[PDB]
């Protein structure tokens, strides 16, 4: 650009971030943590686990 | 692309730029952009620069029926702290047919070597609201995609710039230093919590 | 396992964004950002504050709680072979109490030193008005942690003279000087907290 | 005047004083709850007396509760950040302070119920074992309702 | 002047209300469920009156509901950001509340569900002892509609 | 007029809704699956019956399905960040209450299950407080429904 | 007119389809195929029909192969950040879905061959379930079509 | 013009194309040479048969090749930033598909070898099952090449 | 004239000269006390040689006092950011100095004690480890003074 | 002019190269080593051929090295920012490709050594096994061959 | 000239030679002194023989205490901000390679310890065993010197 | 000119090049030093013999003072930053490389001492192992030796 003016960053650039990063951190885990429950649930087939 | 108002002496020391730039007087706004912005005839009667000082004047023939002059006033002054030429503009000041108007501009800061930029810079309260006015005022104003630097400029071109917003803000960096604790709080509770058990049997 | 894990998880990722952040902040000439200064300044002291009086206390409960139940639960489990245990052991709960009882005597003090300001300027607010926030924040802090360590001590401590004193009766009265050692911290997390404090005032 | 944001910080004190001592109150008649059930079983008639802990664990959400409306009522659009911390302040004070006594009631009372079952004797003593416990509780609610009230 | 952004914290309110109401919930039937599964192979016959926990926890969701809705029924475009943290903290204090009293009715559920199919005498002491638990999530509901009616 | 970057939160909504909701259908489908099937070593005839606890997990997939259609039939360019919030509310709310419920009714389907194995007399209790658990999907949903909506 | 750091998000939702539909299709065949192998030792013959949980776990696959396939013609130089979020939106649903879809295949394969070696029977029934963990995928599949196609 | 920075991304296309596949080959090949190691005890005839897990597991790497030569190739510092991001969605694509493939041939590889020492009838549907992991990292190459091309 | 935030970190100075201190005295004198009185019951007589090990966490205790009071008393609003980041480090240094003599202590006091009794020759030998774990509390005071009176 | 930070990129490549083939490396080198001493006892004639594993853990140190003094060999103060993400992209791409190699020579060279030992068969197959892994790390090579000279 | 915080980082250094040395000393002390005492009971006559691990875990405190000090007595109000960071390096180079110090001598210390009970030929290689710790806190302080003195 | 945290960097390169260099050298010691211990008791006559890991993980020590040392005695205020990032990449090629080595030496000099114990032959494979371990730290050193002075 001609005149090296700034990228603009908008006004409320925190709130939008940190809504953005918060509920991402928070999506993320909460993928995450169920994701793991999920995976490793024990599928207790005690009757056949043995054999 | 409206090129940046560019103070000169000897070499360019002062700039400023806009998306827009307007002002109002008792709530009726005019833009002041095309009569500013790459306008050879700009009177800048009385600007003035410093090693540690710089003033933008910028005035005008219709406005308000009236010639109306604006002062955009800046500062350098030596940060101890980091060791570094912080710069701020401190005031606005607006001369009118007969009187002085004037507003304090909060976050207009930076190290000297960069530009400041903000998206609004304004007295308007969704525009940020940067200029605070300690008294009532018939006057209101707002610089959009406002951008300045008085300087360590070279050519007629910025430097890099300081945006005004940052990763945080007042709110959110108190709320996050109380929230990022009482989570720490809820899961030493929910893992007491979630760390209840009971007996896989009973007595006879 | 689990949950530690989880927090291991988070503190990892955090100092693995922490570590980038301060070198991207460092390399691309950012010192500009990463204001401390301003940190410590925008944020307001009445939170600084607050927190040390809601840690105050809460920490020394927190302290006297574990403080309560690992006595406690060895009173009940010895009692039920030894029940001389019920009444001599309760000392150590009382040092637990006053662990608790330390905290509130601080937080006290400290919350009835704070008064409003009247400005929102960090030039006008002033370094007295940082400095009473400041100090009200590690002072109760201080009283709050160093109460939350010492309640845990005694707690373990006195189930220590619980399970011995249920095997032989006399043991309680000499095992009962590591409880005054450990009561100990509470009061010195007190007397550091009265002097972080004793010289500030908020206007 | 004030910031806009300048409620959330005692609105979190409402909040946090009841959620807090939920989770303590939870806990405490979770881990009781279990140790009478395992007592029953052997002395049915322990059943009316053993409560205790539990109506206490009970008591500790009830300071939160106090709190809690207390809080609650105070609040404004217009509040000014001083008494929005002290609001958030008395949260933490009664809300954690009910987290750590509820802890204390539910692991005293799951010793408690499942000793005075073999020894009529303990009735007494974990009822004062307790009683420190809930009074740990009234060393939140006493300076959350000093800060509420300043 | 009402600022952008400000339902987002209010909707949080209206979400956690909900969502951590179901999770108590949730955990409340999932540990009760366990109890009267494993329980009613040897005892049958108290198969209906161990659902008692369950219903509990059932409640629990109601009071999440109540409070999401009667926050949803109160968002508006544009709303001040006091009414939208007010909205929020009701929405955490019942949500989490309920989450303290499922965990409560979970375990209190499963102890007394299996303890009473051994002795029929616990059954008194579960139900007092369920309504200490389960009043929790009415606390949170009673701070919640004081928060989100403010 | 109003901001880009709105229709991120309303598309974080539909993916919840769906995710959180598939996330709990597939616990639920899976704990209860795992159930029947080491179940039916002892039991030939019990498999179509004991089918329903994968069927009502199959429900929380449908509640999930249905507020991410209509979160997403209902975003555009242009829209506002109240709407865009109310639709990522939706999508958490149902997505994670439907979570919650799949939880619990992968729990309370093996537990059940199993009892039912060994005990016939279960599975009206069993379908008792499975309907418990499933319900918890449909408040996800209504207040889901009333969000996005709103 | 557009930003550019802005296809980075349909980009992200063109990859997420196809990744974390990998991740659920290899779950879903990891467990499986330890089932199958597992189970063969006693029972050969049924080798080619226990293949099912397998080749329903590379169907996740392909609906992740679906939408990160549309999604990457869908792309273009400069496109509107509304659509590069909608696109993220799908990418993240099909490929999480598939994912939860892959976890729940993977549970039942295991448990459900097992289950078919020692109870003839079962297969009618393990297909039954399998039918409603690999739908989670379809169901993300139909929302993450109408997301990126909207 | 592009910004400075633009080949980043680009370039971590090309490192993860070929470090997660790698990871995923990698893991397929230590659980696979495990499986081949012990069972070479048990049953010598079947070491020859028993590699292709490995080479199966090898050619997972290949697609990461594929992929980083082929960014490697397109890369260049004039490159648009929507090339570039491209690159990255391609290389995750096909690396973290890889990732899923590997870890899915390892699995399978060493219950699949296991179960074949002890009983060769099961080596015809090891390579069945084994086929239904490594098509993973073909769709992850598929999506991989349509990105970095198109 | 000095910054207006100097104070806050020679003020967490002071907090943390005592506050790694009292984790440093209380772990020990906790684990101390638990090996003095469970020893004490094997021989007696020996409480009052066992005692040592928690008069060496007193010991630190003091350092951390000693220190807390020197910075506390040296602070003021007007003070210099040099002198306060001075303290920060006395109180860094010293504290947690403290705190590992305080781990030290705390393992040679539990395991001195218990080897005392079996062999009450380990005295001797027990009172000069205890030296050495006591005297990095004395290295954490000299470094702290050197750093806050300067 | 070129940004003065462009080189970090670039040595933040040199020692990746290194580092993470080190690793890869180390950990080849510390499985396969404990595999061989405790393999010793039974077989001592195959210490000499159980080397084997342990020189291709060394070979992917030397990967690593060659692309680091390439890297270095590279560098200047002037270097455009675009050969120093390359240089970034060339040592990840091997020295976690190394790792992943690494992490494999390990696990078969200590499962390799210890079934060899039982079954001297295994060796011509662990052979194949270990060249399967060992060319993870000539993939990363010459993907980091490629980006470092574009 | 130079920042007011310049000091900060050359405070950090003087408090991490010391911090981090008293943490690997008491480590040292700690987890040898466990040895010591098990030890003892068996052989009343190693006691003072076996010390030596705790002296060079004293000795590695004494290396931070010299850092620390020379550090303390080298700063000033305005220190040049190069050699703030010379010292926070002299301090960590000490501080954490006498942290790795402390680890190998209590390690070394307890083992050596344990061994020389059962095997009195094993002091002499314990004792050279702990000098090649102990070295690297000498090692460390080398570093350190040369940076402080810089 | 040059910036003013340019040296920081630098520093960290020698720091790194020791402190890691330490950690590496005290897992190395603590680990053979164990291994030497337990080996000791049935065997007076290989406890010298067996200080050969012990000994050479010092050489990473050594190799870590060497880069330490070579960029401390370089580092200057004027320091190019260019030059700093070349000491960070020495000091963490190094570092790094030899915390890797140190890792191998310490399992192979645990595992190989106890193997020689069963088995004298060992000892020449156990130095052969030990080489392909150390040399980790002496790659590491060439790169750092290139980089610290390109």
């Amino acid at each position: 650009s001609p005149y090296n003016l700034a990228y603009k960053y908008n006004l409320e650039y925190s709130v939008v971030f940190n809504l953005v990063l918060w509920i991402m951190t928070g999506l993320a885990l909460a993928v995450i943590i169920t994701s793991y429950n999920i995976w490793n649930m024990d599928p207790g087939y005690d009757s056949i686990i043995y054999r | 692309i409206h090129p940046p108002v560019s103070y000169n002496d000897t070499a360019p020391r002062i700039l400023f730029w806009a998306q827009n730039f307007s002002v109002a007087y008792k709530d009726e706004w005019k833009d002041l952009t095309s009569l500013t912005f790459g306008v050879e005839n700009l009177n800048l009667t009385g600007s003035f620069w410093n090693d540690s000082f710089a003033m933008l004047s910028l005035t005008y023939e219709p406005l308000f029926g009236a010639t109306v002059t604006f002062k955009f006033i800046l500062a350098s002054r030596f940060y101890p702290v980091s060791a570094r030429y912080w710069f701020t503009m401190e005031r606005l000041e607006i001369h009118s047919n007969g009187s002085v108007a004037h507003f304090n501009v909060s976050q207009v800061t930076g190290p000297s070597i960069y530009s400041f930029h903000c998206e609004y810079v304004s007295s308007l309260s969704k525009k940020g609201s940067l200029l605070v006015t300690n008294v009532p005022s018939l006057w209101q104003m707002t610089l959009h995609n406002f951008q300045i630097q008085a300087f360590n400029v070279t050519g007629e071109q910025f430097s890099y710039a300081s945006d005004c917003a940052g990763f945080f803000s007042p709110g959110i960096w108190m709320g996050l230093l109380t929230t990022l604790f009482m989570l720490f709080i809820f899961t030493y509770g929910l893992h007491m919590i979630l760390s209840l058990k009971t007996m896989d049997r009973f007595d006879d | 396992t689990g949950l530690e894990l989880l927090y291991l998880g988070i503190f990892v990722a955090f100092w693995a964004c922490m570590i980038v952040v301060g070198i991207c902040y460092t390399i691309f000439d950012l010192g500009f950002r990463f204001d401390v200064a301003w940190f410590l300044t925008e944020t307001s002291p009445f939170m600084w504050s607050n927190l040390g009086i809601g840690l105050a206390i809460s920490l020394s409960v927190v302290g006297a709680a574990w403080g309560i139940y690992i006595t406690g639960s060895s009173i009940i489990g010895g009692g039920v072979k030894a029940p001389r245990i019920k009444t001599k052991n309760l000392v150590s709960i009382i040092f637990c109490e006053a662990v608790a009882i330390y905290g509130i005597i601080m937080a006290i003090v400290i919350s009835n030193m704070a008064e409003p300001f009247s400005a929102t300027d960090p030039k006008a607010i002033g370094h007295r008005n940082y400095h009473a926030g400041y100090s009200m924040f590690g002072a109760g802090l201080t009283v709050g942690l160093s109460n939350l360590f010492c309640g845990v001590c005694v707690g373990i401590v006195g189930s220590g003279a619980a399970l011995a004193d249920a095997q032989n009766p006399s043991l309680f009265v000499k095992i009962l000087i590591v409880e005054i050692f450990g009561s100990a911290i509470g009061l010195f997390g007190v007397i550091v907290a009265i002097l972080q404090t004793s010289r500030v005032k908020m206007g | 005047n004030n910031p806009e944001y300048s409620s959330f910080f005692g609105v979190m004190g409402a909040s946090s004083a009841m959620v807090f001592s939920a989770m303590g109150a939870a806990y405490g008649t979770a881990k009781s709850g279990t140790g009478i059930a395992a007592m029953s079983v052997m002395r049915p008639e322990l059943i009316m007396k053993s409560i205790i802990p539990v109506v206490m664990a009970g008591i500790i959400a009830i300071y939160g509760l106090v709190v809690a409306v207390l809080i609650a009522n105070s609040l404004t659009d217009g509040i000014t950040l001083y008494r929005s911390f002290l609001q958030l302040g008395a949260g933490l004070s009664v809300g954690l302070s009910g987290l750590a006594a509820g802890f204390a009631i539910g692991i005293v009372g799951d010793a408690g119920v499942r000793g005075t079952a073999q020894q009529p004797r303990l009735f007494v003593g974990m009822i004062l074992i307790l009683i420190f416990a809930e009074v740990l509780g009234l060393y939140g609610l006493i300076v959350a309702l000093i800060l509420s009230t300043k």
